[PDB]
RNA sequence: UGUAGUAUGCGGUCCUUGCGGC
């Protein structure tokens, strides 16, 4: 009872409607989600190209979830060997590698542009969802943000009245007027110490002896400084992406379904009252479940003292703050 | 001239990005090209000044191994320039030299050019095969015959540096000729029941030809022995792809990695004003071929060890043998990384 | 020697000064199709030119196969998503079409065919021509919108 | 002419009940 259409060009659209329709066999899986994007028509008059209309080709969710999965484990023969020789780079550097269950649903490149308007991080040449390094030394260099302005707060704050002044100021130019509401709140603190750790690292060079304790190991902020690196001074840790371990693909699904089911979104976005006339917009996303076993490696250029103070450091950013998209509601957490 | 030449294989373990800076186009900082073709190249100044670093760490790091030796560059130096032995040390402990055997083989530092040129002469990183993902064989090894052409150009220059003609004739048995819809794929990626195969956006009828095929395996098992970078070379005979000229610098053009990065700020917790930015990398699994030519050092009193050119060009091979190497920028985030292998003749 | 740089650059002007002056008072309008512009060469990138011309006339609620560009009026539409959506389908399509102009030294990759179903049936070759055609004039409509039109 | 790595610093984030009624 639903029409499909293929935007590709004549004698592919063929192709595409087969392996959507499960008569031939797709091994890559970006191939088949990005290239082959089919565009649904229900009754309503409309072809909408979204995972909500996409899935209603299907029978139901776990259809679609068991064609994506099995999909994503024609290929694990590449992915098994790829992963040696990424597990060889490892080994190649002084790299110290740790593996990490996902506590919680994780959720990587949520906000990429796509037809979908969902996208997911998924590796070009297999199709396995990971995480960029990119990802793992933000959310490192985040979470010890936090930790300095939730331990050190009033002192950074005393010592850079001039900064946090400026960032007031800029604060009141831009967020409206405030002129001087400005709170000194824990999120000042946070950003004057971002400001601080990326135009300001020389400045830093008196708070450098401060010393902050994650997990059982203590951490100076001229260590961090060290490990990040400035725009005068690179970083001394290598970050790796992070994949998932070829085994267990096989008896588990590595990639689900989630929905978000925005009633009252007309309030927030338009300003209508709430009451209860406000149908919801049901969305869905790809996402990788709960459980699914990752491997995380960092490398050292420098100490290799650096390269297990970021190991631990990420380590505890993975347990507390989170990767991914909505890590707000306790998404892409990790356990040991 | 020169007297040997050794090939260099690097494939991208990670995406790699050689940032060529020119402009911005919508998918910004771009990767450095061959502007008349667009092919993906890594020019040869930024592979010899990686090379030229690694060189400069291992040697520092006294992991150079000469004749199965380990080479110690103080008593070399001390062997070598033993009246201003200290000195030059001086320089190297405050990086105004660089160490005793980079400085003869990729050439002085730039503290002082004038006393003698490099022995070693790096070339560009042509690219060789294009990693692009299949219906059927869920990603391809794809080849042009503009890149078979400039492999043979490659082959017949190492011949006459080398005066060896029996190499040269090894690629001089294929002629190809492909019409825009057409490729010679392998088994794997053939669609079952259906002589047509499916390169990431489009529908080729599969040509039907062995040699070529069989000639380029060949000329890569000898290039790079029998073990293709951690899997054997047979077992990927059968995932290559030769396509037309314009598919081929469409695949170059447009199926190169594109990631999308962004600044949180910690005020807001939100992407900072104008925080985010593309940047373009060379996709995983690619293989990128070059030269690197070897002449008489143009130093004085050289070591025996480093006597003439075969004793560098075996250095270089031992040393630069399955190794890995940084290419570009994001090494701090886990970009570039690419395994190095070198080949001879 | 008329490049076709001056050509794009000037379309991209002209279409940038007249989504702004029809609609300076909608501020909403001018941040989305800002927004919609700066992000459209991912989705092209992403998903390939049919499937991001497809995605902006589904945003339109209108059917595909059976619509071009010049039976579409961008003003017709009271979202403003659905404006800066059209606005965008509209100067995209109009300038692979197209071009500058007849008399204008770019006239258009295809002589006036509708670019989807140009697409839907012509070679990859023609096909991809039209995507480099479409990212460069993206990126100058995307530059100038970021010049004059304001941020959402 | 010789010597020379477009590199370092940057989290695709923020916002949303799988519901309403028998």
């Amino acid at each position: 009872n639903v029409v499909v259409k293929y935007p590709v060009n004549s004698e592919l659209a063929n192709y595409a409607e087969k392996f959507w329709k499960k008569e031939l066999a797709i091994y890559n899986l970006s191939l088949i989600l990005n290239k082959m994007t089919p565009f649904v028509k229900r009754r309503s008059e409309s072809y909408k190209s979204s995972l909500s209309a996409v899935k209603e080709i299907f029978k139901n969710v776990d259809d679609f979830q068991n064609f994506l999965n099995s999909v994503l484990r024609r290929s694990l023969d590449e992915y098994r060997v790829f992963f040696e020789n990424y597990e060889r780079l490892f080994n190649s550097f002084s790299s110290k590698i740790f593996s990490m269950r996902t506590k919680s649903r994780l959720v990587v490149g949520l906000g990429d542009e796509s037809v979908y308007e969902t996208s997911i991080r998924l590796h070009r040449n297999y199709g396995v969802p990971y995480i960029p390094g990119s990802a793992l030394k933000g959310v490192a260099k985040h979470y010890a943000f936090s930790i300095l302005a939730r331990e050190n707060g009033d002192e950074i704050l005393r010592i850079y009245e001039s900064v946090k002044e400026d960032l007031k100021a800029r604060i009141a130019k831009r967020d409206k007027i405030k002129k001087n509401d400005v709170p000194e709140d824990y999120y000042l603190t946070a950003a004057v110490i971002q400001e601080l750790f990326e135009k300001k690292f020389d400045e830093l060079g008196a708070i450098r002896n401060t010393r902050v304790e994650i997990g059982d190991t203590v951490i100076s902020v001229g260590d961090i400084v060290k490990i990040f690196g400035t725009q005068k001074e690179e970083g001394s840790v290598i970050f790796f992406d992070a994949f998932p371990t070829p085994e267990q693909l096989k008896d588990k699904p590595n990639l689900e379904l989630d929905i978000m089911n925005p009633h009252y979104q007309p309030y927030y976005q338009h300003g209508e009252p709430p009451g209860d006339w406000h149908s919801p917009n049901p969305i869905f996303f790809l996402t990788v479940p709960a459980g699914v076993e990752f491997t995380f490696a960092v490398a050292s250029r420098d100490l290799d003292d650096l390269a297990e103070k970021a190991e631990k450091l990420l380590k505890e950013a993975l347990k507390k703050f989170g990767v991914g998209a909505k890590t707000s509601l306790g998404y892409g957490r990790f356990d040991a | 001239m020169f007297e040997k030449a050794v090939v260099f294989g690097l494939y991208s373990i990670t995406p790699v990005h050689a940032g060529s800076g020119a402009e911005l186009s919508v998918i910004a900082l771009p990767i450095q090209r061959e502007r008349h073709t667009g092919f993906p190249v890594i020019w040869g100044q930024s592979l010899k000044g990686v090379l030229r670093s690694r060189f400069r760490q291992l040697e520092l790091d006294e992991k150079i191994e000469v004749e199965s030796q380990k080479w110690k560059w103080k008593e070399k130096t001390k062997e070598v320039l033993k009246e201003k032995a200290d000195e030059f040390i001086k320089k190297v402990e405050e990086r105004k030299r660089d160490p005793l055997l980079t400085e003869i083989v990729f050439g002085p530092a730039t503290d002082g050019a004038s006393e003698h040129a490099g022995a070693v002469s790096v070339g560009d990183a042509k690219i060789l095969l294009f990693p692009v993902r299949s219906a059927k064989g869920v990603f391809a090894f794809v080849t042009s015959p503009i890149v078979i052409q400039r492999l043979k150009e490659d082959f017949e220059l190492v011949s006459e540096i080398e005066n060896d003609i029996e190499l040269k004739q090894i690629l001089s048995r294929f002629k190809v000729e492909l019409s825009n819809n057409e490729t010679i794929a392998g088994n794997a990626l053939i669609l079952n029941g259906e002589n047509k195969v499916i390169l990431e956006d489009i529908v080729l009828k599969v040509k039907s030809d062995s040699n070529v095929i069989e000639n380029l395996v060949e000329v890569l098992k000898t290039l790079f022995g029998d073990n293709f970078f951690g899997k054997p070379i047979e077992s990927i005979k059968e995932r290559i792809a030769i396509v037309s000229d314009d598919v081929f610098k469409s695949f170059t053009r447009f199926s190169t990695e594109i990631v999308a990065r962004v600044r949180i700020d910690a005020e807001k917790g939100t992407v900072a004003r104008g925080g985010l930015w593309y940047e373009e990398f060379l996709p995983s699994d690619t293989l990128m071929y070059s030269l690197i030519a070897v002449g008489s050092p143009k130093k004085e009193n050289l070591p025996k060890e480093v006597d003439n050119t075969q004793k560098i060009v075996n250095v270089l091979k031992v040393t630069f043998n399955n190794a890995f190497l940084q290419i570009g920028g994001d090494e701090t985030v886990g970009k570039g990384f690419v395994k190095v292998r070198a080949g001879v003749l | 020697i008329r490049e076709i740089e001056q050509e794009r650059a000037s379309f991209a002007f002209k279409v940038v000064s007249d989504i702004k002056d029809k609609y300076s008072q909608n501020k909403k309008v001018q941040g989305k199709y800002s927004s919609y512009a700066e992000k459209a060469p991912t989705i092209i990138l992403n998903n390939g030119l049919g499937a991001t011309l497809a995605f902006f006339l589904s945003k339109l609620e209108k059917p595909i196969d059976d619509v071009d560009y010049k039976s579409i009026n961008p003003e017709s539409f009271g979202n403003a998503e659905n404006i800066a959506y059209a606005f965008l389908y509209k100067h995209l399509s109009t300038w692979l079409a197209e071009g500058n102009g007849k008399d204008s030294a770019f006239s258009g990759l295809t002589n006036g065919e509708d670019p989807l179903k140009y697409i839907m049936e012509k070679t990859a070759i023609d096909v991809a021509i039209s995507t480099e055609e479409a990212l460069s004039i993206l990126n100058w409509i995307k530059k100038f919108a970021k010049a004059m039109l304001e941020e959402e």
